[PDB]
This record gives C-alpha cells, structure tokens and sequence, in this order.
RNA sequence: GAAUGUAGUAUGCGGUCCUUGCGGCUGAGA
C-alpha cells in the first residue's frame, strides 16, 4: 500500500492493519503510535534537486505545515513510510 | 536431463482450497490461479510437498511395493550406507532426515540440502474438465480450445523427452474453434428440440460435430484407461460440453464455491464479534492432470531396484495409481481429498 | 493509466464516502454498525449472485416507491430505519463508483460512462457486466478496509 | 399462499395437522406481554418515558398525522414492552427485579428474557413442535371443514352501504376438531427451574391466549 | 457477443414493472394489489406447482381452461383491479415462460412454440421443472422490481 | 489419516443448514453444492456442533472413555502439572478448549499453531431424500450420483484403512435409468399398474432386485440392525431409485419452505415486512459423513488416547444413538438429527 | 507449437508507463511455506514469498558467434559458419531448465534457434 | 584476458442470535 497511499487516509489504514493483525487493542493502538511518530523522521531522495524538506525533516518543525504547502507532499509520504517498513525490516531481521 | 515423464490425473471428491496467501484482497481466501489467465491452478511446490510426504509416511510404514516385492528402507539402508548408517537411521528417528526412497525419488532433508537433489520434478496441475451446473442434466464437465491446446502442448514436452513420434500424433488432428455462441456437448444436456444447453446463466447454441468429443474422449483412456476414477468413461461422456475460450473463463472466475464461515461464542450461543470470514474452493469432481518429469538418481549407492528412470518409474506408478490425497489444507473439515490415477502414455 | 494511480484513486474515493457517512451520521452507531456489515457482506452476495442481482437486491430496501432506477437521484437521509439507510448508502457509492469514479477530474471516471449501473447490467454485453464487477468487488474491499478502520458499532 | 386461498399446517410426511415450535414461542412470549402490560402498565411507561414518545412518533409518522393522538392504553404499553425486549434488551436490567404471576409461581422479567432470548444472547429454552396423539387418530376424526360467511363484504372492501343485499360468497377452511390432544414439549439448556417456569407459563398462554389464526374468536383454546 | 440469461431476466422484469407504473400510474389499488401478487406467486408455485398457479391465476380471470392463448388476452379488459393486477402477472409469466426477452434476445423462451400452460399439460416432468424454474427466477425479479419502484398497500 | 468412521445423520425435524452467503426466490436458502444443487451440510457446520456438544460432555464429566469416566481436572494436571492450574484458568475462563477436545477436534482459536487436530469431520452429503407418494407415504429417494459418490467414499476408508474386503461391498452397481424409469420397492408401486408416483411424476418401474437389496445390505452393515428407530426390512420396500436429473428436481423443490411472520402487539398484525420465508431439509432425510482419525498430534499424550483406535472408540461410544442440532432455529424446536457412529 | 494466426489476434502494444508497470506487478508472487509434521501447522519464520515470470512469455536473447581458437580443432568446427549450425541445430526446439525450482516444475522453456 | 540444492499459506473457527402466517368476514336470505 505503500505506493498508492497519502496523507488524509494514512492513520485510518495503519490503524486497520494493527487492529487486524496484532493480539488485543492496546498493542495496536501502540503500534499505530510508534508507526505515526517514527515515520516523520525519514530522509527522501526526490528527482529534483531537493534538499530544502531534508532541512526540514532534520530537526522536527513546521515541515508537517510546510508538507501542505510543499507541492509534491505525496512522494515524500510515500518515500517516507517505504523507508520507515525498510528500516524496521532491517531491524526485524537483525533480531530474527 | 529428464528421460521419462509420468502424468498425474488428479479428480477432486472433495472441496478443493489451495490457500493464496501472496494476495491483497480481504474479501475471501482465494484459491491460487495462473495471474495471466485466471484458471485455477496448483503450484508444483504444494503438489510435490504432499506427494513427497504421503511418500515418506508408505517408506517408513513399509507399504511401498517396489518390482512387486515388499521394500524394507532399514535394510536397505545397511545395504547403502553399512558405516554410519546406524547414526543415519538416529537422525529419520529424530524426524530430521527422511528415508532413502524418499531422498532419492523427491530430495534429501532440509538439513541435507547441499548433498544432492531429487529425481522427479513436480510439474504444475492446471484444469483440464471444470464441473458447471446445467440446466438439464445434474452438471456438465467443461473445457475450451485453450485448455486443449495446452494439453496438446504437454504431450510435445513428453514426445521430446522420451523422442517418441505417436504422442505428438495423438492430437495432431485437433482443430476446434468455438464462437461465443456455440458449444459442442453431449446428449445428456441438450435441451428437447431446441439443440441448446445451459450451462450455468448461459444459452449455447450446439454445434454439429461429433469427433471433437470422441477424440477428446479416448485420448483420457490413454492416460487413465477405462476406469474414469471409479466410473465407466462412456458414462461420463455424454455430460462434456466445449465451449468457447472467453466463456469457460467466466465460469473459471464465478462458478467456484464461496463458503461464509463463522465461528460462535460458546458463552453467548451467537456469533462472536468479528468472528466471520469467507471462503473460495475448488468445485468437487474437477478434473486437473500434472506432468511429473522424473531423471536419473542424482545420489550415488542406491540398490538395482531403483537403477534408472524406468526403475523410479514403476515405484511412482505403482504407489500412486488409485490413492487419494489431501492437497491444499483444510483437512480437519474434510477439505481437499482428490483422486489421484498416474499412467505413461503410449 | 497503470494500476497503482488506480488503487491511488480507489483508496481516496472509499475513505471519502466512509468519511462522509461517519461524519454525518456520527450520533447514531445503529447506522454506522449496520452499514459496516453490508458493505463486509456486498462482495460475496455479488460473487454467487452477480452484479445486477446484488444491484436489484440493494434498490428493494428503499421502503419508498423510485420513480426510476438512478443514483443521482437517491436521498438516504429520508428513510427512518438504520437499514433502509444503509442499503441507499451503499447502493449510492456502488453506483457512483461505477458511473463517475472519482469525478471527471481524476484518471478513473468510471466505467458506464455515466449510466446507472443497473441500467448498464440490463442493455449492455456480459463481458462488461463482468468488468463492472471486478471494479464493484474491489471497490468494495476498499471500502470494507476503511470501514472497519473508522465506523464503530 | 396457497391456490385455495387458504391453508393449514399440514406435515409434509404424513399430512397430520400440528403446531410449529416457532407459533409456540411466539405465542409465548405474547401472552408474557400482555401479562406484563396489564400488571405493569403505568410503571413502566414512567421508567421508559423516552422509547415511549419515540414509539408514540413512529405511529404518527404512519398512521396519517395523529401528532399527539398517541392513546396511553394496553396497546401502547405492549408496544412499548415489545420494542423493550426486541431492540432495547440491555435497558431491562433495571426492571428485571419485577415479577409477574403466572399460573401459581411468579417469573422473573429477567427470567422471561432469558427465557426468550435476545439479539445478543440466544433464549435458554427450546420449543418443540406439537403434535396430536396418534392413539386417538383412528377413533375420532383429526381434520375438519369450517365456514366462512361474509356477508357485507362489499361493505367492508369497496365501501358500499350496508344492509340486506351484498350476497354473500363463502368459501371454506380445514381446522382440528375440538377435544383432539396434543403433546407439547419444551427444553432447557441451563437451569430446569427455567423450563418449568417456560413450561407453566406456555400452560397460560395456551389455556388463555390461545394459538393460531382466530385466536380473537375463541379459537385455539386447550384445557387440562 | 454472448449475454448472460440474469441481463434478460432484468430487463424483461424492469421493462414490464415499468409498463405497469405508467400505464396505471393513478391506479394505486392496482399497483399494491400487483406487487401483492407478485411477492406472493413464487410461494404458491412451490406448494402446488407451475400449472395449478397458471390455471388459478385464470380462475379469478373467469376465463376458462384450455383457451388460454397468453396473445390472446387483453390484461386491461377486466374492471376489478384484482383482475387487472392477476391478468397483468398470468400474461408477464407466460410471456417470458414463452418467448423470454424477445427472439433476438440471449433467452428465446423456454416453450417457444404454445402457451406454458399447455406446455405443462402435455410436457414431461423434467421439462415442468425446468419452467418452474425460470418462472422462479423472473418471478423474484419482478418482484425485486415492484417492491423497489411500484408503491405498495 | 489411519481409521475412519461414518457418520449418520437422520433429521427428525426440520433442519436448516444456514448458508447466508445468497439470496433466493423462497429466502434463507440451504447450504448445497453450486454445481450439482444437492443439500449438503459443510464439515466446518458439522465439526462445530460436534465440537460443541463434545466440550459440554467433558465440562459435565459425561464421557465415557475405556468404559471409564474422565476427570479432565485431574487428567490436565496430571498430564501438564507444570501449567495444570494456568492451564485451567484459560478454560475456566473459555480462553481455551479443556483437554479432551483440544486433542480431539484441535486446540481452540486461541492456541491456534500449537499443533493440529485429529479429526477430519468430511462433508454431510445426501442420501436418502424423503419425497411424497401416492402409497407409501413418502419414498427414501436416491440417484446412481449418490450411490457413484458413496462408492468412491467407500474407496476412500478402504485406502485408509487398507481393507480391500470393505472395498467391494457396493462395486456390484450400475444402473442406467432414463428420467421416466426408477427401481423402487413393492410399497410404491401402483396395484394393478407397473408405475409410481413420487410426488409430481409417474415413472415406470424399472425391475432388478438386487440394486435395492445392494444398498439395503450396504445402510445394515453402515448403521447396524436398527435403522434410527425402525428395522431396515420394514423400509427396504420403500427406497425409490431415480434419474440423476429427477433427484436434483427433487431435492430443489421438495425441501420445506416455512413461512415466518413477527407479530407486533401495537396492532395485532404482521410488522410492516415482519415476514420471511426459511428453507428447511424434509424430515426423515439421511446424511452421512466420514470422520477420518489421524494421530493425535498433542506433546505427553494420556495412555487412554495415545493412538488412533483409542480415539475412534470413544468417538463412536459418545457420539451414537444420540441426538444433536445442525444449523440455526434452534430454540424453535428445528435442526435435530439423530446420529449414528458406524464403522465399515 | 502454435499456429502462428492464432498469435497475431492477441497482441496489444501499449505504452512504456503502461508495459514497465505491467511487468512490475502483473508477475506471479507465490507465497511458500514449510510445515513440520511434529505438530502439522507451519514453521515459526519458515514464510516468505518469492515471485516467478508468467508463462507464455516470449524472450530473446542474441547469440554472437566467433571463429574459435585454432588448437587442431576437428575438420567440422573450423570456421564460424560450421559452429554456428552446431549450435542452433543442437538447440532449435530444446525444452531447458532455467532457474532455481527445477524439483518444482518451474524454468521448463521451449528454444526456437533463427535459422 | 580467459576461467544452486532442500520448502504443503498452513494451524484453530457452527451463517448464527432475536421474529405467532397472523388481521377482518352471520351458512345465511324467503
């Protein structure tokens, strides 16, 4: 889903998935938690020479805000949840 | 690399699920089909997996008859190994190595995968006769040209293994076209006077051509002789309708089985919140045929009985012909047992 | 024209319905319980009985007279009962969907081209009855997903 | 429906009249109703005042306008116990205290409801179907003919006067004859205290209330 | 192209539930009394069969048995509504149990030759089943439509 | 897959195996498969009350296990004393299934990949088909397809159980009958006429004894002398033989259609659209199903369940001559069978 | 191994976004699993899914052909044109493995050397 | 510059719970 997903329906779906692939409520609801903190912070690579929302996404700020007005805010959600599932398979595979 | 190629009919008694779980869909448990036609189909990985392991539960309970005589994989192992063999056996008690038989026919053990490999090679089963409701008649069994002209083609890559002649000469006389609006079937679904049937939700015009179905009928006594998994062909003749490549393509996606199950809460008597989930299966008597393309024994040190392909050969046929098996899983609620009838061709 | 920018348009036009429908009927869970469960039970009833028997089987639960079968024209809000409600809710998005898509903006504006789907079921071949149900199932999966997501019951 | 414009049910084996464990329920849990309007009627009225005035609008959006016609009789009060124990099952909690006489022993509002079930809990007590003893099917007879006379039937359908013309048309419907015995049944699932309860109040029902069609005319009454 | 015998039913059931509502649009005793009937044929043609719910479909007609040619009846001949409303169902059942949607159509009708009804007299079993069921079918489809668009009593 | 037994199904009620996945003419259809029509009742319907019925049993220490009684309290601890008391608080509280029939039927949906079941409960499938005639009040009907598709179960269990005396039973049947003939006993034969009437048709009688006398032996070695409540030889000329075509005829319109109404007490009538119609099976119907025993799969299996044979006897000893519910109505006195346990 | 007629009805050239995004999501994704008869349910991280080319794909790959080095070679392999017929005659409908799921029916594909 | 093998999307899950085929009708008119 990660390819044909934005911003507005984002909580919604991530929410669907944890409560239909955890054990209880409280562990999804967690889940949805540390999945909506964790993956603001992941740098992007867009085919323009864009470093400006990198800038932003480095230090934790109005990027959000600014992610409206930014014009192409559909990659860059997209790019970022793809790297966040990366990272944690990464990480599950280095526990695992 | 393959010198001998055993087909492998397979006649469904029961519903059929061989569970999909590589799909993006929450409506229902999909059965697996080929993604570029949409026919139902079962991966060679799933058929060899419950091949392999009805093998190996004969093996170790000794009932596998190899040339007519009894097979004793302990002794045998003595025999094949002497040194170590002792340790060898420890490891099958341990249900960490799988018997010899089984090693050489379908692969060592997961522990053992770097020895050596199998000898056979589990092909893909594909449809060949899908059952549709008709209007007279209880059902009908249904193919197309596609699937002919598929099984036209599996006899080539059994003709070129084996370098023989008459097999691509079986169906080489097969050329049947199909409107949309025609079929040719057989007499136990003609409506009275009207030279129709219908199949399902569909009104097919018959066409009048008989050597379609006679020659379509006897090639399956080649493979599978006379006894059509437990009926005379004859009678199961009269019930076979062709219909055209788009229109066997719809019953193939809508005329599977759907099956809305639910669990209840003990406690309450009712269903339990959140407890349902559907199902698709497999129409019970669906007729579906393998290709199992065996070689010679890669593992060196095996008994005279099992020397080449034809040795392996007889032990397949032997052991298989008539069985029944559970393919795809839902064996609790008595799901996925099939008929199984192997047989060369000539 | 690939099948992502597709499932991109699938996904936003389900979560606008469900998001309308929770929106405006937030007080009352009755509606909301009920219009979950028929949209977790459309797919199935269209895959044994087909589009145009689902589609019929929707538009009998009106408890009004229609003057003719159209989408455009339906008004949920009239009914009384939970059931009634979710049955025109369900039909109005189905048919939608099928006949405009996302609007004309998006990349997908739908398959009758505008028709009502019923109508298209009735005049129309069975090869397009069958892509309209592929494209009903499918929107439906999404719109059960964001259901189950926001609606309570 | 049938093509006599009357039936009558008939098992589909033997074709011996009988009565559904479904009619027994139902006539049940009815006779429970009215029992609990006319003990309780005004009571709970003032405990449930809200369901009530919903009730009371749903009739006027029906029946033409009537916006506070809303007569606070029997009627109202059985509609009211009706949608209680219908759609409403979690609110009786706070009446399940109360106890209606049935019979000889008292029964529990809770015990009715559990008795009957819910949507979300099924009823602790089966209901068989009813069927005559055959040990009295040769001797006298188990079927019957009835008749109907309506005469003023163009009165009472296409509004005509009334008065000594309209001839009337009759035709005819199959009922057991009075005096026939039957055998009812019922089961509990977990405490028998709750079947014998089921059992003298269905006794009640069926010697008071009675079962079937003309059930306002006398019809479908049993006796010990 | 091939179409599926559900596209006929549809529209033979919307083509003559439509019909109905225009033409007798004022009437609404007969469009109650017609949607009675027909949400109560299917019910009477399981208990007694196909041929017994024709011929008393006749029986109120007061027309008699064995000249029952369905062309040859003018449903909007009859004064009661009742028989308008039993003459209108006895000639859409035949009419789709004898010709379908038409010769052009996918489904020519089944009898295709005389009247159901003597279909049924001098046919065998298998054959009456067969018409039951697709008087089955139409019938739950008109129904669906009446109950839908036809305002009810 | 080491023993099978059958399982016989006669409904004594009305029983309305839910489908809820379809909509039809006459509402609330019946579970059957799509394409031939005949009534089934899917194993996962079936395993469920069994399963059901089966925890009631043990929860009440009712089962008779080796003519012996089963204290699953004890048979737990003693079986799993590390987690004899967490073990009981998850079934205390119906987290878990108690002992016997999570080694029985499987683990409930709670422990899902302990491990597998050891029970294969196979599909109900119709067998004898109650319909109405003239004498003979109603004829067990049954069609060279059922018999077809019993003879391949037949197979089946003889694989399983590799006896090939048991595979020859009913291998001595072939019959071709046109729609118009049937091979019925003397009961529904017309005096005077060699023709029957089974409820809409008049079918000549086709004569040949041993096909009835086949299956009749077939039904006495399946369930014993005792066929549900009445001798086998008292029905042996009641059983009908029909054409493939006329059997699904039958089952498709012969099944009872009850009409249900909701009464509200406001008016006195039937609510606004209070009314729906339920398909039932006709009584007197006969289903059976094979339930396949495998080995018990658990970890520290109890000496009296260890194998195959030890499950299957008390299979057979809790689940004959006793009477369960299929499908739903169940407080309204619908679905209840009378089971039979019977071995090849 | 089929008419050629029956192939030129079935050709549908479209475009690049089109035909990449085809082949990025139109390939079958098989899910595999392996189960242990300890307990017959499956293995805990014994899951993955692994994707295959579809069948009936037509591809073609350029053979290129040199004079080999002259180590007193046979008088039938001296120039390019004699290794070349070799070649494709030993080749033209072969039935070859490729890939890694030979045991499971998978990587069977049917040679036409261009002559 | 040249120089794969081994692998069953399976394990557990009851389309169930709540619903009176009811309402109204002179075997009578002389």
């Amino acid at each position: 889903f990660a390819d044909v997903i934005s911003k507005e329906f984002l909580h919604q779906l991530v929410k669907y998935e944890a409560v239909r692939h955890s054990i209880d409520k409280n562990l999804a609801e967690e889940f949805q938690s540390v999945f909506a903190r964790g993956h603001q912070g992941v740098r992007v690579e867009l085919e323009g020479n864009d470093e400006e929302i990198n800038k932003y996404i480095s230090d934790g700020a109005n990027l959000e805000t600014f992610l409206d007005k930014y014009e192409k805010a559909v990659d860059v959600i997209r790019k970022q949840v793809r790297g966040f599932l990366n990272l944690v398979k990464i990480l599950y595979e280095s526990i695992r | 690399m393959f010198e001998k190629a055993v087909v492998f009919g397979l006649y469904s008694i029961t519903p059929v699920h061989a569970g999909s779980g590589a799909e993006l869909s929450v409506i229902a448990l999909p059965i697996q089909r080929e993604r570029h036609t949409g026919f139902p189909v079962i991966w060679g990985q799933s058929l060899k997996g419950v091949l392999r392991s009805r093998f190996r539960q004969l093996e170790l309970d000794e009932k596998i008859e190899v040339e007519s005589q009894k097979w004793k994989w302990k002794e045998k192992t003595k025999e094949v190994l002497k040194e170590k063999a002792d340790e060898f056996i420890k490891k099958v008690e341990e249900r960490k190595r799988d018997p010899l038989l089984t090693e050489i026919v379908f692969g060592p053990a997961t522990d053992g995968a770097s020895e050596h490999a199998g000898a056979v090679s589990v092909g893909d089963a594909k449809i060949l006769l899908f059952p549709v409701r008709s209007a007279k008649g209880v059902f009908a069994f249904v193919t197309s040209p596609i699937v002919i002209q598929r099984l036209k083609e599996d006899f080539e890559l059994v003709s070129e293994i084996e370098n023989d002649i008459e097999l691509k000469q079986i169906l080489s006389r097969f050329k049947v076209e199909l409107s949309n609006n025609e079929t040719i079937a057989g007499n136990a679904l003609i409506l009275n006077g009207e030279n129709k049937v219908i199949l399902e939700d569909i009104v097919l015009k018959v066409k009048s051509d008989s050597n379609v179905i006679e020659n379509l009928v006897e090639v399956l006594k080649t493979l599978f002789g006379d006894n059509f998994f437990g009926k005379p062909i004859e009678s199961i003749k009269e019930r076979i309708a062709i219909v055209s490549d788009d229109v066997f393509k719809s019953f193939t996606r809508f005329s599977t089985e759907i099956v809305a199950r639910v669990r209840i809460d003990a406690e309450k008597g009712t269903v339990a919140r959140g407890g349902l989930w559907y199902e698709e299966f497999l129409p019970s008597d669906t007729l579906m045929y393998s290709l199992i393309a065996v070689g010679s024994p890669k593992k060196e040190n095996l008994p005279k009985e099992v020397d080449n392909t034809q040795k392996i050969v007889n032990v397949l046929k032997v052991t298989f012909n008539n069985a029944f098996l559970q393919i795809g899983g839902d064996e609790t609620v008595g799901k996925g047992f099939v008929k199984v009838r192997a047989g060369v061709l000539t | 024209m690939d099948i992502r920018e597709i499932e991109q348009e699938r996904a936003s036009f389900a979560f606008k319905v469900v998001s309308d429908i929770k929106d405006k009927y937030s007080q009352n869970k009755k509606v909301q319980g009920k219009y979950s469960s028929y949209a977790e039970k459309a797919p199935t009833i269209i895959l044994n009985n087909g589009l145009g028997a689902t589609l019929a089987f929707f538009l009998s639960k009106l408890e009004k007279p229609i003057d003719d079968v159209d989408y455009k024209s339906i008004n949920p809000e009239s009914f009384g009962n939970a059931e009634n409600i979710a049955y025109a809710f369900l039909y109005k998005h189905l048919s939608t969907w099928l006949a405009e898509g996302n609007g004309k903006d998006s990349a997908f504006s739908g398959l009758t081209n505008g028709e009502d789907p019923l109508k298209y079921i009735m005049e129309k071949t069975a090869i397009d009855v069958a892509i309209s149900t592929e494209e009903a199932l499918s929107i439906l999966n999404w719109i059960k997903k964001f259901a189950k997501a926001m609606l309570e019951e | 429906e049938s093509v006599y414009e009357t039936s009558i049910r008939l098992h589909r084996n033997y074709g011996v009249p009988y009565i559904p464990g479904s009619a027994l329920k139902g006539v049940a849990k009815h006779y429970a109703f009215s029992i609990l309007a006319r003990e309780n009627g005004d009571e709970i009225l003032r405990i449930y005042e809200s369901v009530k005035e919903d009730l009371k609008a749903r009739i006027a959006k029906r029946d033409k306008i009537k916006k506070n016609d809303v007569p606070e009789d029997y009627y109202l009060t059985a509609a009211v116990i009706q949608e209680l124990f219908e759609k409403k099952f979690d609110e009786l909690g706070a009446i399940r205290n109360t106890r209606v006489e049935i019979g000889d022993t008292v029964i529990s509002v809770g015990d009715i409801v559990k008795i009957f079930g819910t949507q979300k809990e099924e009823g602790s007590v089966i209901f068989f179907d009813a069927f005559p003893t055959p040990e009295q099917l040769k001797d006298k007879p188990n079927l019957e003919l009835d008749i109907m006379n309506p005469h003023y039937q163009p009165y009472y359908q296409h509004g005509e006067p009334p008065g000594d013309w309209h001839s009337p048309n009759p035709i005819f419907f199959l009922t057991v004859p009075a005096g026939v015995e039957f055998t009812f049944a019922v089961a509990s699932r977990d405490l028998d205290d709750l079947a014998e309860k089921a059992e003298k109040l269905l006794k009640e029902a069926l010697k008071k209330f009675g079962v079937g069609a003309k059930t306002s005319l006398g019809y479908g009454r049993f006796d010990a």
